[PDB]
RNA sequence: AACGUGUCGCGAUGGAUGACUUGGCUUCCUAUUUCGUUGAAGAACGCAGUAAAGUGCGAUAAGUGGUAUCAAUUGCAGAAUCAUUCAAUUACCGAAUCUUUGAACGCAAACGGCGCAUGGGAGAAGCUCGUGUCAUCCCCGUGCAUGCCAUACUCAGUGUCGA
RNA sequence: AGAUGUGGCCUGGAGGUUAGGACGAAGCUUAUGGCGUGAGCCUAAGAUGGACCGGCCUCUAGUGCAGAUCUUGGUUGGCGU
RNA sequence: AGACCUGAGUGUGGCAGGACUACCCGCCGAACUUAAGCAUAUUACUCAGCGGAGGAAAAGAAAACAACCGUGAUUCUCUCA
């Protein structure tokens, strides 16, 4: 789950989740919040562990 | 801490300046995760010195692009295809106004009467 | 009746927000703003209300460019 | 003539201001022709016009305009004054020859004393209550 | 209801992020003027009508 | 600075709405007469870490080192000039630099360039 | 009306009258001035003070 | 008696008066003093370690550059050096940045919408001898409102000729 | 009703003069008396205040309240109804 | 075939559009009011409305005034009045 910029589509969020983070997004479900921000749920490709990515990010 | 001085930053090339811009956009992006997951007040708090040094790399990159493009259109007779972002921005009214190579244009007779009868300096006693 | 009961019969919106005016003055059936006359190129300005003239005037907002161009003229368009 | 555009010919108030059809505009049609050109072709500075032809319905005027951004006009001394931005719409302010006609500036002496430089320039001058300082 | 334009949703989102109180350290500055927020909007008392 | 003029309302506005480079000159202190007589300068803008002695107030006759020039509060902070709160914790008490003369200067080669500029010789 | 205009002779005859009364030492003294040690009224000094 | 009434002393309620005044109002003066398609004024949304409003600024976002100043800012944190520049801070200004709009101008519009040319990008399918290349899809730049002036090619006309 | 006179009183500021104030100015308070026909002035006491101000001669004006279904703020009987 | 004339289409280089509008230029243009009524007249060739510039604008270089012993572009001031 990431806050992304509110003027990106789901295709360019997948391509940024490949160049920053060396993982493969199979499904992005975006959501412009009542805060005003766009939140994306980004499911990884089951060849990539979610905790192993989230430790490298650190959270 | 890490803080790009601009005097050692203007001596870089266009490739090394971009390579240290991705270096510092990446370091800012992994402090936006410690700004959301708690964060010690020392690691966080390098957010201004990074974000103002990104502003120094981009102002060296952009001042080197307008310098190498203003010296691409004033070089020769290509100054009709000069894009208007590079032209001398004045007031809108001052660009349309008559230049002073113009506007002192005068008739062959108006030149003669200022040469046959010029305004004299004189006194009185 | 015309008092309390008829207040509940008011359902829609006459005006929505103006894309230019800023205000809740854009008429929906007649596509025109009650306050800045948008989409007309000129804005509403009437000397029978100078108090409204003094509210939509230069300097009531931010003046992003008249800040910079007034000192460009005051410093006589200097250039190194 | 000028039909007064009151709704349905109905107008109000004092009977001197009741007429609709016999009223006449205070600008001649040559000035009105020059203003319709220059309000329509904004990049051109019109200087004066002249009578061409009449019909029973229409009058025609050739209005001479000049392009102020043309490099010929800017470099030519006897026409480059038109490029200065005080002549931007000479027609809309009564500064052409037909404008100076309906202002009365064909006359100079005792026939124009109420209207030199303008009627408003003489109205203001003749009616402003002057307060001298020590009086 | 469900339909809103996104430009109305983003104006309604600004007013949620403005509806927060003055923090306490504002009240401890030198030339202080602000005790409370004077613009605390409540959804029932005053209507935005976007 | 030239704050004083004919109009009080304008003079008293340019004092209390002064930038911190104007507030530095306005927050000046005299020099001690063994130090005024050396540099031939009569007063000096106060820096941090230069030593002063206090001449007006309840803290008059107190020496010490300047630890903060708090220009927003128009005051100075000497370490040796302080008191305690209800907790027993100590807090530094502000003095205006009028009430204070300098007994040692903190010198840099931008501060040694102000003394050569104000040198009356 | 802020400013007033006074006749030219009546401004001159008022400057003269206030100038005549400076010679009277009773009127200079009854106006506040401490002239108790002054040599003479009208006091007149030399022009060496115009070079101090 | 009780209630009540009156007078003084002390309390409360109330927020006048005085003193104060970084504000208004009025007058007078000095200029290489007058915005915008090179996108203005206005409107919108954002930007701080902490930040609602306001101020300042624009994804370089409470600012970057340069000059002058010469050790702060300070509510609390943080911070190479503790100061001939190359990192205080403030003031000033030449170099820049300047989101979405708006005359608003590719077409629309209670749509963060959709084009036609053109260039760049990314590209886990294919093809290639993991590299390259890369179909749709998806991003980004630029050109394109209309009128007019000048201009250098393609035309229309049983307009007048002409072979 | 009205006119007029007043070395008649009072308030803000200005020109002059003469003086007060941290040993306590302005303001406020009154079973504080004094004296003026009166408008008013002055003293005293504050177990009040905390920094400005008086008198006289001239000059000037946004200069004197009890009521305008007066304006604005507050309070009150009705009423613990 | 070609020309000339009158019109098109694109390419290229430009410009106009909105803001301000105190003053100023062009138009448009009232009524309350005053006349102790009211209609001419007055308010006023003013308010409001529309268009257009500038640092000022507008005017200006005699188809002028005069009737003199003559004057000499415009603008403004005092006066004329
Ligand atoms: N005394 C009544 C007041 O008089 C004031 O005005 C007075 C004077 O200011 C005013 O004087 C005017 C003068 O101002 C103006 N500049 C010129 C005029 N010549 C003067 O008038 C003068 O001459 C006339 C006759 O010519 C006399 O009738 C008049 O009394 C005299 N003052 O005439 C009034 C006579 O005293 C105000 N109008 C006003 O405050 C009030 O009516
Ligand atoms: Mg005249
Ligand atoms: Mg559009
Ligand atoms: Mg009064
Ligand atoms: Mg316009
Ligand atoms: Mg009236
Ligand atoms: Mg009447
Ligand atoms: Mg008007
Ligand atoms: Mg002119």
């Amino acid at each position: 789950t990431f806050i992304v910029d509110s003027r990106a589509n789901k295709t360019e969020i997948k391509k940024a989740m490949r160049k920053l983070y060396q993982v493969k997004a199979v499904k992005v479900n975006t959501l412009i919040r009542p805060d005003g921000l766009k939140k994306a749920y980004i499911r990884l490709s089951a060849a990539h562990d979610a905790l192993d990515t989230a430790n490298k990010i650190g959270l | 801490s890490h803080h790009m001085k601009i005097k050692d930053l203007r001596e870089k090339s266009k490739d090394d300046l971009l390579k240290t811009l991705t270096e510092y956009k990446k370091e800012l992006s992994q402090l936006r995760v410690v700004q959301q997951t708690g964060g010690a007040e020392t690691r966080l708090g390098r957010i201004r010195p990074i974000r103002k040094s990104i502003a120094r790399i981009l102002t060296v990159l952009n001042q080197n692009e307008r310098s190498n493009l203003k010296m691409f259109y004033a070089d020769r007779k290509l100054r009709c295809k000069t894009p208007k972002v590079l032209r001398a921005k004045l007031t809108h009214r001052r660009r349309l106004a008559l230049k002073e190579n113009e506007k002192n244009r005068k008739t062959s007779r108006q030149m003669r009467q200022a040469h046959k009868f010029p305004k004299r300096v004189y006194a009185v006693k | 009746t015309k008092g309390t009961t008829s207040m509940g019969q008011r359902h829609g919106r006459t005006h929505i927000l103006c894309r230019r005016c800023g205000r809740n003055s854009y008429h929906v059936q007649w596509e025109r703003c009650a306050a800045c006359a948008y989409p007309r190129a000129s804005r509403r300005r009437y000397n029978w209300s100078v108090k409204a003239i003094k509210r939509r005037r230069t300097g009531t907002g931010r003046c992003r460019y008249l800040k910079v161009v007034n000192r460009r003229i005051a410093n006589h368009f200097k250039t190194p | 003539g000028r039909k007064r555009p009151v709704h349905k010919g109905i107008t109000y108030g004092k009977p001197k201001t009741s007429g609709v059809l016999g009223m006449k505009l205070n600008k001649n049609n040559q000035a009105v022709a020059e203003q319709r050109l220059g309000k329509r072709f904004g990049n051109l500075r019109v200087l004066n016009s002249y009578w061409v032809n009449m019909d029973s319905t229409f009058k025609w005027y050739e209005v001479i305009a000049v392009d102020p951004m043309c490099k010929t006009i800017r470099r030519d001394p006897r026409i480059n004054w038109i490029v200065n931005s005080v002549h931007k719409h000479r027609e809309q302010r009564g500064l052409t020859s037909a404008g100076r006609k309906h202002r009365g500036l064909r006359h100079k002496g005792h026939k124009a004393s109420k209207l030199r430089p303008s009627y408003r320039a003489a109205w203001r001058r003749n009616n402003r209550i002057v307060f001298l300082r020590k009086r | 209801g469900r339909f809103k334009p996104l430009a109305v949703k983003k104006k309604y989102a600004k007013k949620m992020n403005q509806n927060k109180p003055v923090p306490y350290w504002i009240r401890l500055r030198t030339g202080n003027r602000i005790k409370w927020n004077e613009k605390r909007r409540h959804w029932r008392r005053t209507k935005l009508n976007y | 600075a030239s704050i004083k003029c004919g109009s009080r309302r304008k003079a008293r506005r340019a004092h209390f709405q002064a930038p911190s480079h104007v507030r530095r000159v306005l927050m000046s202190a005299p020099l001690s007469k063994e130090l005024r007589a050396k540099y031939n300068v009569r007063a000096m803008p106060v820096r941090k870490d230069d030593e002063v002695i206090v001449k007006r107030g309840t803290f008059k006759g107190r020496e010490g080192k300047v630890t903060a020039c708090y220009r927003l509060k128009w005051v100075i902070l000497i370490d040796k000039v302080n008191r305690e709160k209800a907790n027993g914790s100590t807090v530094a008490v502000g003095i205006h630099p009028s009430n204070v003369e300098i007994t040692k200067l903190k010198l840099t080669h931008h501060r040694k360039s102000i003394l050569e500029r104000k040198d009356r010789s | 009306r802020w400013h007033r205009k006074i006749n030219l002779h009546q401004k001159r005859f008022a400057v003269v009258s206030a100038l005549a009364a400076s010679s009277v030492p009773s009127l200079v003294m009854s106006r506040g001035h401490r002239i108790d040690n002054v040599p003479e009224v009208p006091l007149v000094v030399e022009d060496s003070i115009q070079g101090y």
